[PDB]
């Protein structure tokens, strides 16, 4: 029953930087860990990242192709979680959906996959 | 004369330590508690006493004192202190707001680190509510994470509540397997039963 | 949790006195370990003095012993540093620092939760 709506995509050129958000509705994001995914079309879905309830450095993951480029954020107060993505890739081009659950906690190997976003389009190019 | 000395020997130097949500705790008591076989050792990581001076260790008595011992990640072992947050504080192991006694830690890679992976080492990533101070859980019910039944079955947003660090010697020294003592000290209205050296 | 806010530091000539002040906030200040360390430029964070929960023990860096003298007043939420016989070595930026623990390992800057943004002392000669 909570709803998420991620927004900030659009064209970027490589080199470039853009703030996805990812905006809950109906329900409370602060208790429980989110995550941001992604999916180019014939490739199939993939963590980005994964905010836990603390809101910790040392809770909060990065796949392995964003470490150093992408921080992960969350306002409880606005109810919304943000992708920071600095240094854009051609290969970062995708569909950016966001995911919760019901656990407090990500771990490098479990992220929450119950609730999803529409998803936004980043496209990375000319 | 006889001098029982705190058996300190069997908790630090133990072969296997416990996971962190199965902790392992042994009673202290009726003994003499010498400290000043830590003195000389440097490669704890941290040694941190609450209500009490590590200088006084030999100098004060306790009505009753527990050693816990187990294995985390690095990175976690700032949720061992009184008043903190994180998986392991709320999940595993809870330490007393008003915590007496004494935090050592150490890195222990070489011994608990495995190539491909370490998976006897687990802790407990999901709990509907938070442990509290000295509480152990060690139920393996699956975690319903979704809005859908798990009948004590693994599925989807249906997760088997413990999960394995798998440590490996190049985990990053954040990630690496740390040992951890957690000397708890007692001052109830009892007779002591744990005194320095006289 | 705990801010830490330093002062009193600055110029002074060689042979001069100062007398840092760190005002600690936002937690009961008796429940945490006080510390100053000290940062030369391209140098670590030295350890400077600590001082326990009941203003006992204390504890110094063998560079300042007998020279400066760290205190605490558990009614203002301050620690003080009283820095007397100033040498030009003793220029570096001053750092408060505390933790709810007293650590055996008192001089490693990694046994203090909490760190003040550091305060200038120069000693001229
Ligand atoms: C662990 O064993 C060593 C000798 O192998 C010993 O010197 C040390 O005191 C022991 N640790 C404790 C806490 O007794």
């Amino acid at each position: 029953q909570v709803q998420l709506v991620e927004s900030g995509g659009g064209l970027v050129q490589p080199g470039g930087s853009l703030t996805l958000s990812c905006v809950a509705s109906e329900s409370s994001l602060a208790p429980y860990r989110v995550a941001w995914f992604r999916q180019a079309p014939g490739k199939e879905r993939e963590g980005v990242s994964c905010i836990s309830r603390d809101a910790h450095p040392t809770s909060t993951y990065y796949t392995a192709s964003v470490k150093g480029r992408f921080t992960m954020s969350r306002d409880n107060a606005k109810n919304t979680v943000y992708l920071q993505m600095n240094s854009l890739k051609p290969s970062d081009t995708a569909v950016y959906y966001c995911a919760t659950d019901l656990g407090g906690y990500c771990s490098d190997s479990n992220y929450p996959r119950a609730w999803w976003g529409q998803g936004t389009q980043v496209t990375v190019s000319s | 004369n006889i001098t029982n000395l705190c058996p300190f020997g069997e908790v630090f130097n133990a072969t296997r330590f416990a996971s962190v949500y199965a902790w392992n705790r042994k009673r202290i008591s009726n003994c003499v508690a010498d400290y000043s076989v830590l003195y000389n050792s440097a490669s704890f990581s941290t040694f941190k006493c609450y209500g009490v001076s590590p200088t006084k260790l030999n100098d004060l008595c306790f009505t009753n004192v527990y050693a816990d011992s187990f294995v985390i990640r690095g990175d976690e072992v700032r949720q061992i202190a009184p008043g903190q947050t994180g998986v392991i504080a709320d999940y595993n192991y809870k330490l007393p707001d008003d915590f007496t006694g004494c935090v050592i830690a150490w890195n222990s890679n070489n011994l608990d680190s495995k190539v491909g992976g370490n998976y006897n080492y687990l802790y407990r990533l999901f709990r509907k509510s938070n442990l509290k101070p000295f509480e152990r859980d060690i139920s393996t019910e699956i975690y319903q994470a979704g809005s859908t039944p798990c009948n004590g079955v693994k599925g989807f947003n249906c997760y088997f509540p413990l999960q394995s660090y798998g440590f490996q010697p190049t985990y990053g020294v954040g990630y690496q397997p740390y040992r951890v003592v957690v000397l708890s000290f007692e001052l109830l209205h009892a007779p002591a039963t744990v005194c320095g050296p006289k | 949790q705990v801010q830490l806010v330093e002062s009193g530091g600055g110029l002074v000539q060689a042979g001069g006195s100062l007398r840092l002040a760190c005002i600690a906030s936002g937690r009961t200040f008796h429940s945490y370990v006080m510390a100053w360390f000290r940062q030369a430029p391209g140098k670590e964070r030295e350890f400077v003095a600590a001082i326990s929960w009941s203003s006992t023990p204390t504890y110094y860096g063998e560079s300042v012993k007998g020279r400066f003298t760290i205190s605490r007043d558990n009614a203002k939420n301050t620690v003080y540093l009283q820095m007397n016989r100033l040498k030009p070595e003793d220029t570096a930026v001053y750092f408060c620092a505390a933790d709810r623990g007293e650590s055996y390992y008192y001089t490693r800057p990694t046994e203090y939760e909490f760190w003040g943004q550091g305060t200038q002392v120069t000693v001229s000669s």
